RNA sequence: AGCCAGGAUGUUGGCUUAGAAGCAGCCAUCAUUUAAAGAAAGCGUAAUAGCUCACUGGUCGAGUCGGCCUGCGCGGAAGA
């Protein structure tokens, strides 16, 4: 239903390399990227990847849906690849990656080197921010969710590594 | 959170969903809404 | 016009330019003096009379002091003036307290000639019809 | 618009009554008139729809049996005793 | 609210401003402020007033499909958001300038004046109208023959062509 | 349903009000501006607030909302 139905139409480049089972798309960046589905069967034809469930499957259209959705952010992936962005509240909080391996200062008693993961980059444009790059939405996300953990956002001050998609709640102390 | 035999959305922004074989309700508003078991 | 910038409106009587007991420290602070708020106040305020309110807005920026634009006053105040009792609401309605028809308070929904979002000079007369009832106050019209 | 077909009961006593209700269905009598008392089971789901418009027991009705039509007031209606579905209703030939 | 009793409604009603209208606009107000209703109803207070309405109807299927009051080429006429406005009394020249002078300053798009009723075209601003009242505008609109138009050039060749 | 916009003006409503200008408050909830805006939902004021809700417009375009009668399951549910 829906975002199932919906065609997900292959962009001017992108090769759809549908075989069988197992569809990978290259093209623009992005080493290929390549994943696999279940009871969803999809199918390429004209100028467009469509998806449909299977007989035989309740989980059809839901398994479809969560296809489209894959394949989706697969092409635009490779195509305009994906963004990111954080940045460090707090005085002391600094940035800074020398190579592929990023380098945290969080007011801890030591630095925090994090190494990034396969198909992602970042740069840091400030002593305090991070943008990190990458065509699988599903790794940036993660590789963000990661740095913002060693030190998530505390709701008195803010300090700490937060989104710019965030919201910070924020609060006054117990009075007296 | 509050581990209830009744969960209930008690906020206009508490959401109700299933990780698991647990009923949970996550509100977005308040953290002091955000319950388990039910 | 624009939106926000900075401006508020407390005050009790014109009788009595910048109270030092009411508001006191509670009159202006981004830009606001205690002793000149009554410089370019009573500048214009001797110009009609003292003993009525008198809101305004507070243009502020950042150069010293500040520049203000007030307008027509609120028709609930000119009840202890041009009405009756000195008080107002106190006793809503729960027993017919004072009371103003057709004819009082007319030309006092005709002071506010650009201040009043009611075009049709007729219709306008339909709002200040409320200024005078936020205690019970039977029209006998 | 009340009209309302059903079929005459082949059977009768609380068993068959009891299976009425059981299938859906719901036993209901027709008296009144120098014509002997009939019979009926009518389709529950479809009767509830019915009684539930204040109209039910003012505008006459009209019942149907193997097409024939008959027309009477709703006299009496027992209902159930805890759950909002019907037990079975008085119907007279005026 | 209500279904085609109330759908009917706000048609014909209103499109008794296409019928008998004086001018027409049609401006969608993307962004749009409450400045928005405190601009063409408070100039309505000390010049206009009740005489003007830009009712955003731009429900299209009823204020296009709404206008069997004869309104052709509008089958076009009537894209996306959309905030027609119409008149009664007065004449129809000033209220083009009341958007023209407004819109032109931010106050969000303007439809870039899609033009409307009264001569029934496209899109092309015009203000042969707002001159109207104005009469002094037919007034040195002699350019006094004789006088100015000449004592602008058969007298320049004194300022400008003595060398 | 998202997404895009507006939500004021009479009014700072007067009031037991130290100061309350919608919201610890009292009694009241009426009338314009309009497509819609309640003296009104919430956060929170030294107090205005900043900023978001009912409701209306725009985009998208086929379904969507919740009760009733029934069948089978989930949590509730810790022990030597």
């Amino acid at each position: 239903s829906r975002v199932a139905k919906a065609p997900v139409v292959v962009p001017a480049g992108v090769d759809v390399k549908i075989n069988g089972q197992v569809i990978t798309i290259k093209g623009k960046n992005g080493e290929l990227t390549r994943t696999l589905n279940d009871a969803v069967e999809v199918k390429h034809a004209d100028n467009t990847l469509t998806f449909g469930p299977r007989d035989g499957y309740a989980d059809g259209w839901a398994q479809a849906g969560t296809a489209r959705a894959l394949l989706n952010s697969m092409v635009i992936g490779v195509t305009e690849g994906f963004t990111k962005k954080l940045q460090l509240v707090g005085v002391g909080y600094r940035a800074a990656v020398k190579g592929n391996v990023i380098n945290l200062s969080l007011g801890f008693s030591h630095p925090v080197d994090h190494q990034l993961p396969a198909g992602i980059t970042a740069e840091c444009p400030t002593q305090t921010e991070i943008v990190l790059k990458g065509a699988d939405k599903q790794v940036i996300g993660q590789v963000a969710a990661d740095l913002r953990a060693y030190r998530r956002p505390e709701p008195y001050k803010g300090k700490g590594v937060r989104y710019a998609d965030e919201v910070v709640r924020t609060k006054e102390a117990k009075k007296k | 959170m509050k581990v209830r035999a009744s969960v209930k959305k008690l906020c206009r922004n508490c959401k109700i969903v299933k990780r698991d074989g647990v009923i949970r309700v996550i509100c977005s508003a308040e953290p002091k809404h955000k319950q388990r078991q039910g | 016009a624009k939106k926000v910038q900075a401006y508020v409106k407390l005050q009790v009587a014109a009788g009595m330019a910048n109270p030092s007991p009411p508001v006191g420290p509670a009159l202006g602070q981004q830009g606001v003096n205690i002793m000149e708020f009554c410089k370019a106040f009573n500048a214009k305020t001797d110009s009609i009379e003292k003993g009525l309110p008198i809101p305004v807005v507070i243009t502020v920026y950042a150069d010293r002091s500040f520049t203000f634009v007030t307008k027509t006053p609120p028709a609930a105040v000119l009840l202890k003036k041009a009405a009756g009792i000195k008080s107002g609401s106190g006793k809503p309605n729960k027993d017919k307290v004072g009371k103003i028809s057709r004819a009082q308070l007319q030309e006092i929904a005709q002071t506010k000639a650009a201040d009043m979002t009611g075009a049709d000079i007729e219709a306008m007369t339909r709002s200040i019809e409320g200024t005078a009832r936020s205690m019970g106050l039977v029209v006998e019209d | 618009m009340f009209t309302i077909n059903a079929e005459v009961r082949k059977e009768q006593g609380k068993g068959a009554s009891r299976r009425l209700r059981a299938a859906n269905k719901f036993p209901a009598i027709i008296y009144g008139g120098k014509e002997a008392p009939l019979a009926i089971e009518l389709d529950h789901d479809k009767v509830m729809n019915m009684q539930a418009k204040a109209e039910f027991y003012s505008e006459v009705l009209t019942i149907v049996v193997d097409g024939k039509e008959i027309k009477v007031k709703a006299q009496d209606v027992q209902r159930h005793p805890y759950k909002p579905k019907l037990q079975h209703i008085d119907f007279v030939r005026a | 609210m209500a279904l085609n009793l109330q759908d009917k409604q706000a048609i014909v009603a209103e499109v008794s401003e296409v019928a008998k209208g004086a001018l027409s606009a049609v401006v969608a107000d993307s962004r749009g402020v409450t400045v928005d209703k405190m601009t063409e109803l408070r100039k309505a207070g000390r010049e206009a007033g009740v005489y003007m309405r830009v009712v955003r109807n731009t429900l299209l299927r009823r204020a296009v499909e709404g206008t069997p009051f004869e309104c052709l080429k509008d089958a076009f006429v009537g894209p996306t958001l959309i905030a027609y406005l119409m008149e009664h009394p007065g004449a129809a020249a000033r209220l083009f300038k009341e958007f023209a002078k407004a819109n032109a300053k931010f106050e969000v798009k303007a439809a870039a004046f899609e033009g409307e009723l009264i001569p029934a075209s496209q899109i092309d601003r015009l203000a042969t109208l707002p001159t109207y009242e104005e009469a002094i505008a037919r007034l040195m609109a002699t350019m006094k023959e004789a006088s100015a138009g000449k004592l602008v050039r058969t007298l320049a060749a004194v300022r400008e062509a003595k060398e």
